[PDB]
C-alpha cells in the first residue's frame, strides 16, 4: 500500500489559534518535537500566510521569517513549508522566505481563483522549491469544476493540489468526489492532498477517505491546533494510519509526546467544536473568522455564532475578515431594535 | 477641439473607459486597440464608431494621426513594454495597471502634482478607492501605518488584473505612503466568486495616536468621501468610522476602521462592479486636464 | 431516505465524565433542553447502568432511580431510556427504573457473551418496555461472530441490536462491515444501531457510514460528554444528518444552544482526545477506564497512559476497573527499580 | 463406610466436583445426573467407574439404592424445583448454585455453622473466594459496606452459570452481610473471553473507620489467606492490601481494596479456571462433615 506524507502545519494554521503569537522557543519546541517524530514537512508561517501580519487578520508576536529561520536551524530531517495567499503574500515574500531556507511553497487561492497563483508558482519552481497547490472553501464547488481549477495550478507548476477543507463543511462522499477527480485529471503529472477542519469532527475520516481514492499528501496539526474547531490531529492521523497499515514515517508514540508534552502546555484553549465552530462547518464559512468573531461579538456586545451566521449567508471568502467588523455593527443596531 | 485618444487594453477596465470618455468634455477617443479579434471592448468600440483593431500597439504606431493620449488598461507588464514606445512617439500615456513606470495619481490627492508628466500612473482600484481615506486621516493626526483591504467580484477582474496581483499589491502599498500620507502601508485584495455577485467592498485601517480626536477624523472622512461621490456617486460609507482603543500589538497606537462600498454606474459591466468605475473616473479626470495642454 | 432515530447518552455515558455527580438540576435542565430540542430517546443511569453506582465505578451523588424519575417528570415528548448491564445491574433494578417511568430498556453485555443478557431481555419485554441490546467492545471480535450475537439478543427479545465502539477503536470499514452483517441477520426483524466514541475522532463519520449500511438507531451525547475522548456529540450528529438530508427530528440551532448554554456550563472539562483517551482508541480500551486510571496515575505516581496500555495489552473487558489498581502498583513499582 | 454422593449437573462445575471427590475420604460418587447424553462429564464419569445418567433427577430417584447427599450444579432454577424433591426423599443436598434454598456456607467462616440444615447452600464461586476476605477485615473493624468483583474466563462459565447472573449477585450480596459480616453487601460479576485464557480475579473493597489499624487489617487478611490457600494452594494476594483515606462521596469513610487471584489444580479445567476449584473445595469440605454424621 502506497505511503502517504503528512504536512504538519501545528505552526501556521495553528497561527489562527494562537492569534499569531508564537514565539521562536515555541517554534523551535515545536519543530523538534516534530522532526523527531518523523514528520516530514512542517508549516510555519502567519496563519494567513507569507505576508499575513496585519490589522485585517492580525499582527504577528515575532516575524515570520525569522520564526521560519529558527525552524529550518531546528529541523534536521524535516523540510519547512510556507503558505502564501496571493493578494496577500507576494513573491518577494517568498524569496525571503526561501533565502531563510524553507523548501515548500504551498500556494493558496480561493477555489475558483487558480488563475492568480500564475506569478507565485513561477518564482517558486526558479527557486527550485517543491510546490503545492491549495484550493481553499474547496466545498462550494463541484468536483469537476474543482478538477479544472487543480489543472490551472499544474500547469503554472503545482507539484500537488490539494482539496482544502477550510470550513470543515465536507462530508465523507464530498471528499471522495472531489479527490477522484482530481486523480482523473492531474494525477498522472501531480500528488493530490487533503486539509480537513474539524468543525464536524469530520477531519480525520475525510483524510482517510483523501488517500483511499488517491491523496498521497495530508495535513494534521497537533492537539488539532488550527483555526476553528481545529485540524485533523497529527497525532490522530499518525495512530489511524498506522492501525489502517498505511506507511507515514512517523512515530505515534513520539507523535503523541509531542501533543501531550509540547504542544498542550501553550495552547490558550483546548480546540472545541462548540456552537460557533459548528455554524462554520454547517454554513461553509472560512474557518479563521471565528477568533475574529469572537473578538467582535466582545467589541459589539452581539453573539459571535449571530455574526458567523451571517457570514454563511453573505458567501465572503479567505481573507474577507474586515466583513465581520460591519456586520457585528448591523447586529447590534438590529438587536437593539 | 477634443484631444485624440487611444485606449489600449480593450478589457474590463479599458471598456469601461470607453464609454465614460464618450461623455468627456475634451477627449475623443479615435482609437481601441488589443490583441484578441474576440475582445468585447473591440466590437464596443466599432458599434459606437471607433476605430478599433486587434492588430496591437504596432498597429497603433503606425497610424497617421497618432493619438494625442493613450490609456493602457492590458497589464503591468505589457504596459512595461509598451511606456517607452509612447515616450518616444511623444504621446502623453495614463497607465490604468500597477506598473508605476510614472509617478502616482490619486485625483482626490494630488490631481495636479504630476501634470508635466509623460507618464502617469493611476495605482489600482484599491488604490482609488482608498488613497483618499487614508488621506483624510493623516491631514488630521499622523498615520504610522495605514492597510488596505479590497475585495472585488470575481466576474469583474479580467485576466489583465490576475496576471499582476503581486504588482497591486506593491503598487497600492507604495501609493499608501507617498500619496496617502501614511508612514507605512500594506495592500491586500481579495477575489469572491459568490452569485449574486458582490459590490465592490474596501477597508482602510489606520493606525492613530492613542489621544487623536476621533470625532474630527470622522468629519474629514465624511468630508473626503462626498468629494469621491461628486464623480462617483455609489462610493459609500457602510457605517460610522470604527475607532478601537491601543493595543500593546499596535506600539500603543490605537486604530480607526473604514468601510466603504463602491457602486458603479452600470456602463460596462453591472454596477457591482465598482472597482471599474473608481478607477476609469479617476483615469478620465486626470485626463480631461491633461486634455487641456497647450 | 429513511429516518434515523438519535439516542443521547449525555446523562448515562456522560455520567462517566461526570464521575457519577449529576444532580436532579442538571438532568432536569439537559433533559427539558434534549426534549425542546426534539431528541426521541435520553439515556438516564449511571455510567455503568442500573446498579452501577460502587466503589469499582463510583458512587452516584444522586441516586440513579431519583434520576430516572426526574427525567421522565421533566420530558414533554421524549422516551427515557436506562442501560443495564447483567453482572452489575438486575432485573429488580430495572423493575425499580419501570416503576419511575422508563420505557426503553438497553441491555449492554461484552460482545461474545450475549447470553447473559436473557434474564432481562425477557423481564423488559413483560413490563411492555421497548428493548436495545449493546454489543460492547464490538472491534474484538468480527463481523460475523457479532452477527452470531445479536441474533442470541434477538431471539432474547432486543428490538435493536447495537454495534458498540467502547474504546473507539474502530474505524470506517470496520463499522460497515459489521452493521452489514448484523442487517443481514436480524434486519428483517430487528433495527442496528451505532454507539461511537471519539477516541480517535470517528465516531460522527462511523455514525454516518452505520446509518448508510442499515443501521437505524445511533447514539451521541451533548458537548461530546462521555466516557474517553466522548461520545459522538449530538449537536454535530443533528447538523450532518440535516446536511445529508436525512431525518432524525431534531432541531439543529435547538441542539446547538442545549449544547452551549445548557451542558457546556457544567462540563468539568471538554471531552478530548488527549494522549490517554488516543492510547484507548488506539489499543482498544474500554472509555470508561479513563478517569479511574487517571485517579490511579495520581494515586501511585505513574503516568495515566502507561495504565492504560498495560490494560490494552492485558485485554481487559468493560467493568474490570479494579485491574487498573493493581497495574499501577505494579507500574510504581517497575518504574523505581 | 462412605457416604454415598450424587452429583446433579454434569457441567464445570459438576465435573470438576466429581474429580475432586475422588479424592475424598469419607464419600463414594455412585452417581453423575445430568439432562444431555453428550455432556463431558457423564462421559468423565463412566470413564471413572462412576454411574452416569442422562434421564435427570427423575431417574437418580428411582434408584434402588439412594444417595446419602447431592450435590447440584445445574442452575438456580433447577435447584429450586429439585429441591424439595431431595427434601421428600430423605437426601440432603448441598447447592452449588445461587438458588439459596438452604443457609449460606463459606467453610473458611461459617463451616460448622449448618451442619443440621438439609440443604445446605455454598453462595457463588465470587462468594467463596472473597467473603472469606470481607470477614478478615470484619473481624478486626466495623464494615459499613463491602463490595465484591468477581471476573472469570468465559470458557470456565457454562450455560448454568450464564443462566442465573442476576442470582449470582443476588445470593453473593446476601452472604456479604450475612456471612462476610458487613452492614451492606454488593456483588459485580464480568466474564472475559481473552486469550490466553484469564486467571480468574476477585476484587474485595471495604469501607473501613478513617481510623483503623491498617496494620491489623493485613494481618487478619493474610492470616485469612493462608487458611484459604491450605485447601486451594492457587488462592494468592496479588498486592499488598490498598488502603484509601477518606472521601466525602464514602461518608467519611476510608477503604480497603484487596485484590485476589485464584488458580485451580486444573482437575477439568486447566489452572485459570479458578473459579470451579474454590467453590467445589469449599462444597467438598462440607460434604466431608456431612458424610461423617451417624
Ligand atoms: N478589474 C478591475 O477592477 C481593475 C481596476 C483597476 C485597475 N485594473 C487594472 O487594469 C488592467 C486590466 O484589467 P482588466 O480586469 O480590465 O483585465 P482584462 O483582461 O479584462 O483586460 C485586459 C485587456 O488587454 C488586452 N491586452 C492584453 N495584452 C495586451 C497588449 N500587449 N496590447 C493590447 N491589448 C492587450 C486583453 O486582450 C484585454 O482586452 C490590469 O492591469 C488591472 O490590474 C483592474
Ligand atoms: N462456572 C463457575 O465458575 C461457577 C462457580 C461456582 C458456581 N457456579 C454455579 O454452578 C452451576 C453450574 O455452572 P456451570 O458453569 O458448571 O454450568 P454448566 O452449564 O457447565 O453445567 C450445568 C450442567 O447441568 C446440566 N443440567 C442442566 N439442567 C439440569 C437438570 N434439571 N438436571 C440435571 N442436570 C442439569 C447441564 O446439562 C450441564 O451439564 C450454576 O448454578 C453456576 O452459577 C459456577
Ligand atoms: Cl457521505
Ligand atoms: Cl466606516
Ligand atoms: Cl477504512
Ligand atoms: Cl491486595
Ligand atoms: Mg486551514
Ligand atoms: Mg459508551
Amino acid at each position: 500500500a502506497p505511503r502517504v506524507r503528512i504536512t504538519d502545519s501545528t505552526l501556521r494554521d495553528g497561527s489562527h489559534a494562537m492569534a499569531h503569537q508564537f514565539t521562536e522557543e515555541q517554534v523551535r519546541a515545536t519543530v523538534h518535537a516534530l522532526d523527531a517524530a518523523g514528520v516530514e514537512v512542517i508549516e510555519v508561517s502567519h496563519g494567513d500566510g507569507l505576508g499575513g501580519s496585519s490589522f485585517n487578520y492580525g499582527f504577528s508576536a515575532v516575524d515570520e521569517i525569522d520564526l521560519v529561520a529558527a525552524a529550518v536551524d531546528e529541523a534536521v530531517n524535516a523540510k519547512i513549508a510556507v503558505l502564501l495567499l496571493p493578494g496577500v503574500g507576494t513573491v518577494r515574500d517568498l524569496k525571503r522566505a526561501h533565502d531563510a531556507g524553507a523548501s515548500v511553497a504551498r500556494i493558496a487561492t480561493h477555489c475558483t481563483e487558480a488563475d492568480v497563483s500564475c506569478q507565485h508558482f513561477a518564482a517558486a519552481r526558479e527557486l527550485g522549491m517543491e510546490t503545492v497547490g491549495f484550493l481553499m472553501l474547496a466545498h462550494r464547488i463541484g468536483p469537476e469544476e474543482l478538477a479544472r481549477q487543480a489543472r490551472i495550478m499544474v500547469d503554472a507548476g503545482a507539484q500537488c493540489v490539494y482539496v482544502v477543507d477550510s470550513a470543515g463543511a465536507l462530508v465523507l462522499s464530498d471528499v471522495q468526489a472531489r479527490v477522484q477527480a482530481l486523480v482523473r485529471e492531474i494525477g498522472h503529472e501531480a500528488q493530490v492532498g487533503f486539509h480537513g477542519h474539524q468543525n464536524l469532527s469530520l477531519g480525520v475520516a475525510n483524510s482517510v477517505l483523501a488517500y483511499q481514492n488517491g491523496a498521497r499528501q495530508i495535513d494534521g496539526a497537533l492537539c488539532a491546533l488550527g483555526a476553528g474547531a481545529g485540524n485533523s490531529p497529527t497525532e490522530i492521523l499518525a495512530a489511524t494510519f498506522e492501525r489502517l497499515n498505511i506507511e507515514t514515517g512517523v512515530n505515534v508514540q513520539a507523535a503523541l509526546a509531542a501533543a501531550e508534552e509540547v504542544v498542550r502546555p501553550y495552547l490558550p484553549r483546548l480546540p472545541w467544536a462548540d456552537r460557533a465552530a459548528i455554524v462554520q462547518g454547517y454554513a461553509g464559512v472560512y474557518s479563521s473568522f471565528l477568533l475574529h468573531a469572537e473578538r467582535a461579538a466582545e467589541r459589539y456586545g452581539v453573539p459571535a455564532h449571530e455574526i458567523l451566521q451571517r457570514v454563511g449567508e453573505a458567501g465572503y471568502v479567505g481573507g474577507q475578515e474586515d466583513m465581520i467588523i460591519d456586520i457585528a455593527v448591523q447586529l447590534a443596531e438590529e438587536r437593539h431594535g | 477641439g477634443k484631444a485624440v485618444a487611444a485606449i489600449v487594453g480593450p478589457g474590463n477596465i479599458g471598456t469601461d473607459l470607453l464609454i465614460k470618455l464618450q461623455r468627456s468634455e475634451h477627449i475623443e477617443v479615435r482609437y481601441m486597440v488589443g490583441v484578441d479579434p474576440a475582445s468585447e471592448g473591440l466590437a464596443r468600440a466599432r458599434k459606437l464608431g471607433v476605430e478599433a483593431s486587434a492588430e496591437g500597439v504596432d498597429w497603433l504606431l503606425e497610424q497617421d494621426e497618432l493619438p494625442d493620449l493613450v490609456f493602457e488598461a492590458t497589464s503591468a507588464k505589457a504596459h512595461l513594454a509598451n511606456a517607452p514606445r509612447y515616450a518616444e512617439a511623444g504621446i502623453t500615456a495614463i497607465d490604468l495597471t500597477p506598473a508605476a513606470v510614472g509617478p502616482l495619481v490619486c485625483p482626490p490627492v494630488n490631481l495636479t502634482e504630476h501634470l508635466d508628466a509623460p507618464n502617469v500612473n493611476m495605482i489600482t482600484c484599491g488604490g482609488q478607492a482608498t488613497i483618499p481615506i487614508v488621506h483624510a486621516v493623516s491631514r488630521v493626526v499622523p498615520v504610522a501605518y495605514a492597510e488596505i483591504v479590497a475585495a472585488i467580484a470575481s466576474r469583474s477582474a479580467g485576466p489583465g488584473t490576475r496576471a499582476n496581483i503581486d504588482e497591486f499589491t506593491e503598487t497600492t502599498a507604495a501609493a499608501i505612503e507617498q500619496v496617502g500620507g501614511a508612514a507605512r502601508g500594506k495592500a491586500i485584495i481579495i477575489l469572491n466568486p459568490v452569485e449574486p455577485p458582490m459590490i465592490m467592498r474596501d477597508t482602510v485601517y489606520c493606525a492613530i495616536p492613542p489621544d487623536a480626536d476621533t470625532d474630527a477624523i470622522t468629519a474629514s472622512i465624511e468630508e473626503m468621501v462626498a468629494e469621491v461621490a461628486r464623480y462617483v456617486p455609489g462610493y459609500t460609507l457602510r457605517t460610522e468610522p470604527q475607532y478601537d482603543q491601543p493595543r500593546d500589538i499596535w506600539k500603543g497606537m490605537a486604530r480607526v476602521a473604514v468601510f466603504l462600498e463602491v457602486r458603479g454606474n452600470g456602463d460596462y459591466l453591472p454596477p457591482w462592479a465598482g472597482n471599474l468605475d473608481i478607477m476609469t473616473a479617476a483615469a478620465a479626470r486626470v485626463g480631461e486636464l491633461l486634455a487641456q495642454a497647450p
